[PDB]
RNA sequence: AGUUGAGAAGCUUGCUGGAGGUAUCAGAAGUGCGAAUGCUGACAUGAGUAACGACAAUGGGUGUGAAAAACACCCACGCCGAAAGACCAAGGGUUCCUGCGCAACGUUAAUCGACGCAGGGUUAGUCGGUUCCUAAGGCGAGGCUGAAAAGCGUAGUCGA
RNA sequence: AACCCACUCCCGUUGAAAAGGUAGGGGAUGACUUGUGGAUCGGAGUGAAAGGCUAAUCAAGCUCGGAGAUAGCUGGUUCUC
RNA sequence: GGGGAGUGAAAUAGAACCUGAAACCGUAUGCGUACAAGCAGUGGGAGCCUACUUGUUAGGUGACUGCGUACCUUUUGUAU
RNA sequence: GUCAAGUGAAGAAGCGCAUACGGUGGAUGCCUUGGCAGUCAGAGGCGAUGAAAGACGUGGUAGCCUGCGAAAAGCUUCGGG
């Protein structure tokens, strides 16, 4: 089951009009002052004003 | 699924070797063709 | 359709789950903090916490009911002597789960699972 | 306006323009936060390229990192590598291992 | 005298691709499709130097019809009355006077009604 | 880009390029490409889709690292066990080991490797071969035969 | 049982596999299976015979030549008025 | 792998290195595109945007609208 | 001011066209240490004094070419430079 015509630029790009990205769930610790994911331990091991690791 | 090349160095050298080619008239002219073409091996 | 159906398959047989979960229980009772995937952390808390609740009471029946489902002598000794006298006045929730980024090779969402008074 | 370029990144261009579309026009610290927490390979690569562009602006000019804005990101295509995957019934197919060229162009406008 | 034909083939393809620019997709950028689109544009343009003279005449006739009916006359009665008289004035400037100079067009339709056709 | 011709086309110029070009009129042609399921290279589309190679099975800890699901070690879990274990012939030909490495190769990553670079490692009177002997079969002084090439063969002498 | 085979289903058909896998199946002290070496070859071999096999090729292998065979057939044949 | 600095007449001659076309893939700017049905053009045509210097111009888009079933080859005949 | 009716400019997930810069890619131009075809000459063979064609060695670094041959990128003599 193949195409009978190659697809154009336009329809190729309209297909991929949906596959753009997001990850905006960042936040800053009040204690240390660094960015980390929401609800996640910091890359320097802090979580809600406390070192955990 | 057994394949068609089953290697043996003795059967190699006795069918296609140097002395087998130089035993017969036609193998001597195999070597002279294959030497006239300029080949590096000439006994395979 | 899994309406109201607990437990998760984790791409495994049931015996594989049982081995992996009592391994993680034993490893958490020795180290008190391990590092694992977030769904295996969500399913460890249903295996590992009844063992501590069982360990809050010293009986021979309790220590070989612990032993047949955490089958290592060292974790039955770590329970009933350390974890179970510590957690004797806490009504559940003996371990917490803290999400910690993603694994580098996959994107497996990672979590730390930690005994609460460590 | 200061560039940094990676000529030949072992990701393909279509996969890298996804992350390239995601930092374009942003502030540099915002862009570094986005790239440092993204789930992808192109963000590791493009974060290293953005670090290089920023440090080029710090050392070859006098711009502060707070002033800088990532102004032009574009991913061109690099030289592919041409390899064989053996398939069934004796048939061989060509794999192209695509590469790409990442250019981050930081500026203070 | 071996003669290498890649320098003239290029200029002939540039000429065809320049004539094809503004077109959709491969109609403007690959030669075997741009060539057909340029030939087809040429046929339509030949045909439409004719249909231009057909289409403007109908628009003039429709505007003269609309202007003459405001003064109580058809198009066809107007064209008949402008030949019971002798006006030798065409559909183009009558449509222009129908839109722009309406009193002059009213004078023309009254001299057609004056010839009672 | 402009411009001039009915056309093939011509002419003038901005940028690029950085060493050749050929008014005119003649001579000569490997003289003009869109098609030949045309040849050869590059690159599309399908599509970031299908797959990633038996459904023995993995989970933590610790280290190293720029970075570890995958390397190493520890703890534990499974799997083979007339083999998924040890070994000899054949075939291969350095793949073996140790340092350093990770571009490419490895259907992912790799700090690991049957991969790259450089070094080292293979010790025999007794184990295998040569050497001694012959089987099938080969070759074969002379010899019989055959347009020639050669065929067959005696003495012989190779051949495990 | 090993080993040798290949009757059935299902899968697979762009395969893990240019003929397999898993379940079952036939022979399994013989007209058996197999290693190593050797012999027979292209109107020519070998064949418990099917046009089977003779290097994934077989109603006449492969390769190189005659050779640019031949084709009343098919396809194509390039700038301008 | 780059950003400078140097060499060089020239490094967008930097070693995959003279020139560096087309296919194909991008980023930026302008304009048009989410009530509209088909070989994607062509005739008409508003609007907008740039250069000019303004106008009865030049370039770019082209809402809307009339007509409009590619090219080849073969055929009595092909959008087929 | 309110309420009706009429009318409709921006606001593009993405696309299209033009333009300008890029990337890929190797055409084109120019170039040649390689070929091709003749003319005029040569000398028409080499080998049991071991050939053509090779294998292995040969160097301070040492792989492969090219020379050499355990005297091994060379040895002895004449001659030229």
């Amino acid at each position: 089951a193949v195409q009978q015509n190659k697809k154009s630029r336009s329809a190729r790009d309209m297909r991929r009009s949906h596959d753009a990205l997001e990850s905006n769930a960042l936040s800053v610790e009040k204690s240390t002052g660094e960015v980390h994911l929401r609800h996640h331990v910091s890359p320097d091991g802090f979580y809600r004003g406390r070192k955990v690791v | 699924m057994k394949r068609t090349f089953q290697p043996s160095t003795l059967k190699r050298a006795r069918v296609h070797g140097f002395r087998a080619r130089m035993a017969t008239k036609n193998g001597r002219q195999v070597l002279s063709r294959r030497r006239a073409k300029g080949r590096k091996r000439l006994t395979v | 359709m899994r309406h109201r159906k607990s437990g998760r398959h984790l791409s495994r047989t049931s015996a594989h789950r049982k081995a992996m979960f009592q391994n993680m229980a034993v490893s958490l009772f020795e180290h008190e903090l391990i590092k694992t995937t977030l769904p295996k952390a969500k399913e460890l808390r249903r295996v590992a916490e009844p063992l501590i609740t069982l360990a809050k009471e010293d009986s021979v029946a309790n220590r070989r009911l612990a032993f047949d489902r955490t089958r290592s002598k060292a974790a039955v000794g770590k329970l009933f002597n350390d974890l179970g006298k510590r957690y004797a006045n806490r009504p559940g929730g003996y371990l917490r789960i803290l999400k910690c980024g993603f694994r580098a090779g996959d994107n497996a969402p990672m979590a730390y699972v930690e005994l609460v008074d460590r | 306006e200061v560039a940094a370029k990676l000529s030949g990144a072992r990701i393909s261009a279509q996969k890298a323009r996804l992350v390239a579309d995601q930092i374009r026009g942003k502030k540099v610290g915002e862009a570094l936060n986005l790239l440092a927490f993204s789930s992808k390979k192109a963000a590791e690569i493009m974060k290293k390229v953005l670090e290089s562009a920023v440090a080029n602006a710090e050392h070859n000019e006098g711009a502060d990192v707070d002033d800088l804005k990532v102004s032009t990101v574009f991913v061109n295509e690099g030289r592919s590598l041409k390899r064989i995957m053996p398939r069934a019934k004796g048939r061989a197919d060509r794999i192209v291992k695509r590469s790409c060229h990442i250019t981050v162009k930081v500026a203070d406008k | 005298a071996r003669v290498k034909r890649g320098v003239i083939a290029r200029r002939r393809h540039k000429k065809i691709l320049k004539l094809a620019k503004g077109y959709y997709g491969a109609r403007s950028r690959v030669f075997r499709v741009a060539k057909q689109a340029v030939i087809k544009a040429g046929q339509y343009a030949y045909r439409d130097r004719r249909q231009r003279k057909r289409q403007f005449r109908a628009l003039w006739i429709a505007r003269i019809n609309a202007g003459a009916r405001q003064n109580g006359l058809s198009y066809s009665r107007l064209i008949a009355g402008l030949k019971k008289a002798a006006i030798e004035i065409d559909r183009k400037v009558l449509a222009d006077l129908a839109v722009n100079e309406k009193a002059a067009f009213t004078a023309i339709v009254e001299k057609a009604k004056a010839s009672l056709a």
